């Protein structure tokens, strides 16, 4: 965390800094998007 | 000259309730704003 570095979750990859969000996901919500469609939040495997 | 006073003082006393209370008074300015808003909202929806 805190350093911006590749990430590889099932199957997305992306650039950037991973942080402990505060956004409320729902239960049955996994990952988040933003005003241009991209995504913003995500869940983690193994570790919720 | 104290008449010529007095209207003026009441003049610009009287200025600034117009300008308060009308809510559209000012429309060029926030047109500008809104305008360069939306402009800048419409190229970043495009990426979607
Ligand atoms: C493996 O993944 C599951 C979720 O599918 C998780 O509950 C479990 O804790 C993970 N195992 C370890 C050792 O973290």
């Amino acid at each position: 965390k805190n350093k911006c570095v590749n990430f590889n979750f099932n199957g997305l990859k992306g650039t950037g800094v991973l942080t402990e969000s505060n956004k409320k996901f729902l239960p049955f919500q996994q990952f988040g998007r933003d005003i241009a469609d991209t995504t913003d939040a995500v869940r983690d495997p193994q570790t919720l | 000259q104290k008449l010529i006073a007095n209207q003026f003082n009441s003049a610009i006393g009287k200025i600034q309730d117009s300008l308060s209370s009308t809510p559209s008074a000012l429309g060029k300015l926030q047109d500008v704003v809104n305008h360069n808003a939306q402009a800048l909202n419409t190229l970043v929806k495009q990426l979607s």
